[PDB]
């Protein structure tokens, strides 16, 4: 089972981003997060995403996006992949995606985007999982006890940003 | 009861409460524990006799403060804080 995070140009997610993803304050930042994996009943849940300065992921921000599934910004946006009839490229990926829109919070031409994913069962008992949760379900009700657990099996993923000023 | 009442005043090697302060972020790596920092989760450790060990026998909850989007959520947390000791 393996896992990959990328930036697109826009909310078509076409086209991934060569390079560094390069963003301007006021700007949207397209991510996706897929799995190769063999077993169907596998899925996850994007539970955490934040920007930082700092390549370490274990390092403290304030600029949190998604926090435990719900989206704590206010300009997140969740996009559809399992939709019939609206193909996507690469059948063999599952994915999830989402956009933010970029503030100014840094003074910094670097970012880091820090996400974590934690692993969840699609149908019910096969596996060793809690079972997946949307990020509409979370917001309604969502516990320290399950989110105690949905954090044992976890994923991190990191990719960098660079932050151009304009007027 | 090997608890801190005995066990704090009797240092010794057989199985007893010992004293540990946990920090969630430093010690444990749960980062999304927003408050306490840490607490006094304490363990149990020490010689039994006659094959046990020494085990978890009292066992408290943690309030704590967590975050889903942007809501605030209190909690209290089982099975945090080691209050007694058992040889089994």
């Amino acid at each position: 089972a393996t896992f990959n995070m990328e930036l697109y140009n826009t909310d078509l997610f076409l086209v991934p981003s060569p390079g560094v993803f390069s963003v301007a304050e006021n700007e949207h930042v397209y991510v996706e997060v897929s799995v190769t994996k063999a077993d169907q009943d596998l899925g996850f849940a994007i539970q955490t995403c934040f920007l930082s300065p700092y390549s370490n992921p274990d390092r403290m921000s304030d600029y949190t996006i998604i926090e435990n599934i719900c989206p704590k910004d206010d300009s997140v946006k969740f996009y559809s992949s399992k939709r019939v009839h609206f193909p996507i490229p690469h059948a063999e990926v599952d994915k999830k995606r989402f956009s933010f829109l970029f503030k100014s919070v840094f003074n910094t031409s670097l970012l880091f985007l820090h996400c974590e994913l934690t692993l969840c069962s699609r149908k019910k008992g096969s596996l060793k999982l809690p079972r997946c949760v949307t990020p509409d379900d979370a917001c309604t009700s969502l516990d320290a006890t399950m989110i105690w657990t949905m954090m044992q099996n976890k994923k991190t993923f990191t990719k960098p940003l660079a932050v151009v000023l304009q007027h | 009861a090997l608890d801190a009442a005995y066990c704090f005043r009797n240092v010794q090697d057989n199985c007893c409460l010992r004293p540990l302060y946990i920090d969630f972020r430093k010690d444990l790596g749960w980062k999304w524990i927003h408050e306490p920092k840490g607490y006094n989760a304490n363990f149990c450790a020490g010689a039994c006799p006659y094959s046990p060990r020494c085990r978890s026998q009292d066992l408290e909850p943690l309030t704590i403060v967590y975050y889903v989007g942007r809501k605030p959520k209190v909690e209290q947390l089982s099975n945090m804080i080691v209050k007694s000791c058992k040889c089994s």
